[PDB]
């Protein structure tokens, strides 16, 4: 849930999800169209595919549980829904922090329209 | 803590 993958982003960045994350690029927290511009943004873009794939979950509500074996993050048991959330989500935020030396101010609140372009999952 |  975005309780979990929130948590895991600060834990993982150093960085709150939402100011941060909930709105930068055009598909981090809204995502819906354009061309992602820029690592981060492609790392959202990967991530709302990865939420594709589960039409039959539900990624900001179910929660699942995870632990730190030392950097590490490592998805505990639970349904199948649960598992796979988890991995998606473990990858967003290693994906964050595997382009956080370019992470750019300029892309937050950026504007809808200049999102233009369809870009299949 | 984010997004959507």
């Amino acid at each position: 849930s975005l309780l979990e993958f929130g948590k895991m982003i600060l834990e993982e960045t150093g960085k709150l999800a939402i100011p941060s994350y909930s709105s930068y690029g055009c598909y981090c927290g809204w995502g819906g169209k354009g061309t992602p511009k820029d690592a981060t943004d492609r790392c959202c873009f990967v991530h709302d595919c990865c939420y594709g794939n589960l039409p039959d979950c539900n990624p900001k509500s179910d929660r699942y549980k995870y632990k730190r074996v030392n950097g590490a993050i490592v998805c505990e048991k639970g349904t199948s829904c649960e598992n796979r959330i988890c991995e998606c989500d473990k990858a967003a935020a290693i994906c964050f922090r595997q382009n956080l030396n370019t992470y750019s101010k300029k892309y937050m609140l950026y504007p809808d329209f200049l999102c233009k372009g369809e870009l299949k999952c | 803590v984010i997004a959507k």
